[PDB]
Parts: C-alpha cells; structure tokens; sequence
RNA sequence: UCUGAUGGAGGAUCGAGUUGAUACUGACGUGCAAAUCGUUCAUUUCAAUCACGUUUAGGGGCGAAAGACUAAUCGAAAAG
RNA sequence: GAGAACUUUGAAGACUGAAGUGGAGAAGGGUUUCUUGUCAACUGUGAUUGAACAAGAGUUAGCCGCUCCUAAGGGAUAGCU
RNA sequence: AGAUGGUAACAUAUAUAUAAAUGAACUCCUUUACAUAGGCUUUACACUCGGGGUGCGUUUUCUUUGCACUUUACCUUUAUAACAAACCUUGGAAUCAAUUUACUUGGAGAAGAGGUUCGUUGAACUCAAUUCAAAAAUUUGUUUUGUAGCAAUAGUAAUUCGUAAUUAUCCGAAGUGGUAAGGACUAUCCUUGAAAAAAGGAGGGAACGGCUUUGUGCUUUGCUACUCUUAAUACUUGUAUGAGCGUACCAACAACCGCAUCAGGUCUCCAAGGUUAACAGCCUCUGGUUAAAUAGAAAAAAGUAGGUAAGGGAAGUCGGCAAAAUAGAUCCGUAACUUCGGGAAAAGGAUUGGCUCUGAGGACAUUAAUGUUAACUCAGAACUGAAACGGACAAGGGGA
C-alpha cells in the first residue's frame, strides 16, 4: 500500500534536517536516481554512475552529464545554438 | 622476539657469554653481571 | 603419482632406463587384488589388477633388473 | 542369520549355566519392544558348551554382550568375566588379565 | 619429581596432561623413565594410562 | 486514491564485544594502581574502531578549541 | 626430605567454560627453553619449589619468512641559495 | 618458409614429460589490481541423527542402553560429473514472454532445442579398466574390480603372542546452519575505493633449406632425404644445483612496559554442547587449573560488599543520592504534538509451566487415480498443580 503520504524517498531520513532541506534534496535525488533515455539505444536504460558520469545498462556506453540529471538546460540550450548554425 | 638479525643475535649471545662468572682456578690465587628480568640490556 | 590402465604403457615405463624399482602390493579385499608401482624419476605409476593371472603373470615377465619392493 | 556365544571355557570351570543362560535370553531378549514375541523370527536354541541365537529380522550382535553382561552382573561374576567378540557371528566369555 | 614423565605421557598418548594416570605405587619405576621410548614401554605394560574421558551424554 | 505483500534504505533503534567514562561525589586514598577496583552508565555501519608504517619539533608543531596535547614535564617541552 | 598447608603421586570436591590462566603468532624481552644438580641470598608465610644459583646442552628450510616490487614517504645527485 | 579440426562459440601435441603449431623492429592491451551495504545461493569444515562393527560403562530395579573409535593430506593441466553465468547455432516473440527472494531481460533477436567456454569445486558421475549382447572393414546397454592414483604400507580403536610379531575393523543413509570462501546480483557515494616488480595475449611481417662449386654477402651449375622441440650421454668450459640470515622460549597467568614475581596497560587467528534471538548470562565436554606477598582459630564492636524487613510510603534530603519497582515473547490498545518521517516499547491491559492430543505449512512415481519420506514453526483443545509457569539466568519505570 502507500507507505509514506509524501515523504517519499526522503523517508530514510527520518525526522532528521529541515523539511525544506528534506523536500529540495528529493526533488533533486528523484532525478538523480531516474533512469534517462539512451540516445544510442533507445532504451531508456541509463543511470548515473558518479556525480557527472551516465553509463547506459544496455550499451554500457557513458556520457557526461549534470550532476543530477543526464542533460542541464544551460549545456541543452548551448548545444542547441550550435546545431542551428 | 623469534625474528631476528644477525648482529642483534650475535650481540645477544655476547651478553650471555659474559654473564658468566670468575672460573673456580682464577679465583684461587664478578661484579659486572645482570639477570634477564633485573637489568635490561637495552640493545 | 600417476595411475597408469593399459598393459603396454607399463611394460614400457618399466623398460626404461629411469625407472628403478617395482613395489608390489597385495590385499584382501571381499580374492587377493594388487598393485605394481613403478618408480621412475619424476612420478610413482600405478597400475591395479583384480586378476590374480593377470597380475601373476606380469612381475614374472618383467625384466629383474630393478628392485623389488614386496609391501605385504 | 547365526549367532554363537560361547561359554565353554567359563563353564568347564562351572561358573555359570548354560540353562540359565538360554531361560535369560529366551525371556530378556526383546521383539517390537516386547519381550517374549521371538515366534518365527527370532529363535534360540541351546548348547553343552554354546548358545545358538537365529535371528530373522534386523537384529545388532552387541545385544547379545548387553544381556551376557546384564546377566552375569545379576548373578555378580561380572568383575571376572568380559564378553569379547572372536568372530563376525561369535562371542566368548574370557577372563581378565 | 614425576612432572616430566607426566608431560612426556601427555605428549606419547596424544592426551591432556590432565588425563594420564600413573600408578601411585611403583612411581620408583615411573622415575626412572627419562625417555619417550621409556615412557611408551611401560605404557604398554601399564604403569601409565590414559584415563576415560568425563561422560557427556545426549540422552536428555 | 486505497489495501496486502515484497523489498531492505538510514551519520535509524536496542544491545554484548570494542571504544569510553554518567553516577554512587561507592571502595581505595601509608592504594593492586603517581588514576586502580565494583556496580551503574555512554557507544556498536559510521564524522566508527585497531595495528604497523609515515609526516609535522619548541615562541615551533598539532588542536570538532579544553590553553588542550607535544614520553607521569606545557599560559612556552626536555637536555646541557 | 633434617624439616612439607603452598614439592611429587593417587583419591575426592570444585573452577576456567572455547569471548578460556586452551592452542598459534607480532611488538618487546633475550636463554627465561631443556636435562642434571641444587638452596647463601631471592621466591614479602613455609619451601625439598622456581622464571633463583651451578654445570652442560638445545634453534637443521630451494618450498615458512626476510631477501625482490612499489606506497605514504626518507636520503642523495644536478643545480641554486 | 613455418600443422589441423568446428557453421560457430572454440578445440587439438597425453612423447616416462600435452616440449615444439617460425616469427624481428615497432606498437596496443590484459593479468598483477583493489570500496561499502543487502540478501540469495553452492561448496568445504563444524555440529547433529539413525544403522552396522569393536571396546568400555551402568545393571537393587529399568535400559535391543550411555559413551569412545569407525580417519584419508598435498600432488596427478587430477580426469570427469554438476551448477551460477557468458557466448555460438537454429529459432523468429502481443493474448507479450522468460524469470529472481529481490529485479532483470528480449527484433541491437526472447522462449524452445542443440552446443562452446570460464569459474567454482576436486572421484562427483559408471569415473577408469573389466564380463556379457545389438552397431561393421568401431558405438549403445548389463556386470566385476578400485576408498581413482596417493592408500594403507600410514593413522585410530580393539584381540592376542617370545617380549618384537600376528589378527580383525576402518561402511550404510540423512539433518541444522555455526564459520570460511566462491558465485550471480541489487543498492550507495558532491566518498568511485593504490602502485610497481613480474607474467601473458595480440597487431606487424624484418630474416630464411642442406652438400659442392663460378666469379664478385650477391645469378649460376650436379644431388637430396631435410629444420625446430624435449630427454639423456661424452668432452670443453674455473669447481655446470638450490646462497645468506631468522628458527629455543614467554607473549603476561611471574618471562613485555608500568622502580616489582604490580588486580593496570598491550595487536592478530582458531573457537564444542545445553537453554536461547544470541560468539549474551548460567551450567557442561576437549584442553587447562585447583594458583594467587600466608595460614589456623574464634567470630563481638566497627568497616566494607551485600540480603530481608510489620504499618506508613519521600514525612528523609540541597536534591528520591542510593535502592526498589516490569523489564523476554505473543495478542490487544496507544494521546497531545508534529518538520507527517515520527512521537511509540507512548500510556495501558491480558497471556505464558507440564502433559495428552488436533490442525496447517514440503520433497520424492505410477497408469484423473495409490505409496515412501524431512524440518521445527505456528494455531487450537482437554487434563494437571498449594494459581504457578520470560519460575534461575537474562531483562525499559512511566507520565505532565
């Protein structure tokens, strides 16, 4: 059944830090711990590794990333200006 | 300890070897000597 | 050690040059099984017969020029 | 399967009884936990110097030292007499020493 | 006086020196014994045995 | 959204050991001991504990900071 | 044995209780080891005991270790002060 | 001038000994070589149960009984067998399927079927040799032997005989999960958890038979049984195997450091049985000990370390200091507050022994049906007792 009404992942931490501590680091360890969609498979198989590395499972492929997540919007947005020239 | 060097051993037996006392016939006609658990050698 | 099965392989383990003795064990075991040990160099060979006739026949016709080692 | 315990030696002696003994085993020995059930499967028969004990169920050789020592405790020649095993199928009552 | 043929006795009986029994009399014979060669003779003709060890059944 | 399992997270809990030292302001205080003994107590997945090796040396070091510690010596060691 | 509560033997009653006064090692010690003597002192009572004293003895490796490698790191070379 | 099998994964040298499958410069990799947590699993060792044998013990009475032994090293690429994985061939997946305790995986090729390899282990499996029948100018079933060789010759426990020898045994089936290691996994990190010696694999393709001979290492002429690899021997080579050092003992309990034969301190490994959650406590087997700078007697005060106290229950005291109070487990019940995670073992009730039973929870085969066999784990009921049962040990006082 539903174990935690919204705690969520942050119920390992008990009672401990702040609620608002504890609420910004699930907000940032949900996207930590997802898994991404590989580019090269299509599988969306890939997880983060250490703090800026993505390994996909399926590939065994890795890709630098952010810290949290496998692409940052300023790095997406750059990337971005290149390809349209 | 049972691990040893060459000299340490050889320097061991040259302690033992004077801890002996004065022979019977020279005494006829000593002071320098320690036990194990009195003196320590100390080297 | 090794366990030598075929009869050839023995006989010609036994008539080279290297090997020195021959140990012969025999042993109830229900019929008297044995076996002959080779002593060569490197390794003791082994083989075991069931067959009394067999086994009989074999020391004999083994060539004397190595020892004898009768462990019973 | 056969069993034999000898007595010969002690008896010549005239230490114990080779009736004794066999009324001992008839009425001791146990079948299905129950004492005087041999019927067909256990049986034992009598000797001037042996006792012959057939048996024709899973039966242990050590039994028959266990009631040999019982009885000659009972009887008290037990510190002279030790039961020692010759063959597969056969006891015998030796002295000490 | 019998110490060492006790530690000698534990040592050829492959048992306790806890565990080995000489006769309280005839100890003459047992000191004169300064061997494990002496000691595993008169082992063999009794004057040293080994004693049983101290029960410990399961039946309970 | 709810219920039952499964799962096995956490500077999570109890607790021996280890590592310490709350209280009795107990004993002892010509001690077993120039800091011990008894009971009690804190601590045990982590900023955890231990060993050896190695680095930092005196107006210097080292300090989760008490002027603490730096060989029973520290608001400036010890030796001459 | 001159002499025995604390030397040895046998018997008993118990203890330690595999987290052990049980077996193996390291650091440290250095002959305390072993056998035979043995008691002036020491062994805070005794002591014939002993880790004490005395005389002898005992440690065997191609395979166990060191020795080799490199680590935190140390020393030195070239310079330069 | 350098072998060969398989479609493939990959395999092949068994000579006494699987030694030789050409290969330079120059390169590129691999091994060495690495954290933590969690469970799952396999194996060995440990423990335990039953059977057989042998010995001992108990034996007023009971007891087909209680105890002990019943063993097997390294090495043989140990051969095989089995298994977690990875890979290959065939195959072609939605009604998605396979599958783990957990999730893991698949058109970048799943399931099914057939294989290859590594790693675990190390005689498993008829493994090896062997007896007997069907396949053909060598395979598949049935038996004997052997603890597979080591290996029984050793070890152990017994019975004897001059006092050094003979003898007999050393084999049938399992359970629990304690320790260790391995495996395949999952998870965690703003933490990603040595290096080198040393060894290996590969890419590349420099060099090239033998006897004799022209002339100047190069074209040449007649002839062919000819190169590498392991072992031994003989002679030359300086003497053509295996250096040096440690190795006793203690490791605290009197061998260390504390001025000592000091109740202190001081690193590592092994680790039995019972009760139990338990390497706890308490008792026990193996091993060890019965020793402590003393003994004997008496036994008042006082001290110290404890017990128990009628009635009251903190009035004591600065202060409940100290002690007492339950305290395990199961079932029930659980507030304010709250960062919604907690609070919480909140608070607070009930039960608990023994005995005799009842029910539930698995594995293994036969032609929808019937037998063989294993763990302690739960739940319920009768009876029973001086109403007692976490009986000792162990073990929260709670609340505002």
């Amino acid at each position: 059944s539903r174990r935690t009404k919204k705690v969520g992942l942050t119920g390992k931490y008990g009672t401990r830090y702040g609620s608002s501590l504890r609420k910004q680091i699930k907000k940032i360890e949900l996207m930590q711990h997802a898994k991404y969609l590989c580019t090269f498979c299509g599988k969306t198989a890939t997880k983060r590794t250490c703090v800026g590395i993505w390994k996909c499972k399926k590939c065994k492929r890795k890709v630098c990333g952010g810290a949290w997540s496998l692409t940052t919007p300023a790095a997406v947005a750059a990337k971005s200006t290149i390809i349209r020239l | 300890g049972s691990i040893k060097r060459f000299r340490l051993k050889q320097r061991l037996g040259k302690c033992r070897r004077q801890n002996r006392p004065v022979p019977h016939w020279y005494r006829l006609k000593n002071t320098k000597r320690r036990h194990w658990r009195r003196t320590k050698l100390g080297l | 050690p090794k366990q030598i099965t075929d009869i050839r392989k023995f006989l010609k383990i036994s008539r080279k040059p290297d090997t020195t003795a021959v140990i012969i064990m025999k042993k109830k075991s229900k019929t008297v099984i044995t076996k002959l040990k080779l002593r060569t160099k490197k390794y003791l060979y082994t083989m075991v017969f069931a067959d009394r006739k067999k086994a009989e026949r074999i020391e004999n016709s083994l060539l004397p020029s190595l020892k004898r080692i009768y462990y019973p | 399967i056969k069993y034999v315990l000898d007595c010969t030696k002690p008896v010549k002696d005239t230490i114990l009884d080779i009736s004794g003994l066999e009324q001992f085993f008839k009425d001791k020995i146990k079948v299905d936990k129950k004492t005087n059930n041999l019927k067909n499967k256990v049986v034992v028969t009598s000797d001037e110097y042996k006792i012959y004990i057939t048996v024709h169920i899973p039966f242990s050789k050590r039994y028959i030292k266990y009631l040999a020592k019982k009885y000659i405790k009972m009887h008290q020649i037990r510190d002279f007499l030790r039961v020692i095993a010759k063959g597969k199928l056969a006891y015998e009552f030796k002295y000490f020493q | 006086s019998l110490t060492l043929q006790k530690r000698l006795a534990a040592s050829v009986l492959k048992c306790g020196k806890n565990k080995i029994w000489m006769d309280p009399n005839e100890i003459s014979e047992i000191s004169l014994a300064n061997s494990r060669f002496s000691i595993r003779k008169l082992y063999k003709e009794g004057l040293i045995l080994k004693k049983p060890q101290k029960v410990h059944s399961r039946a309970r």
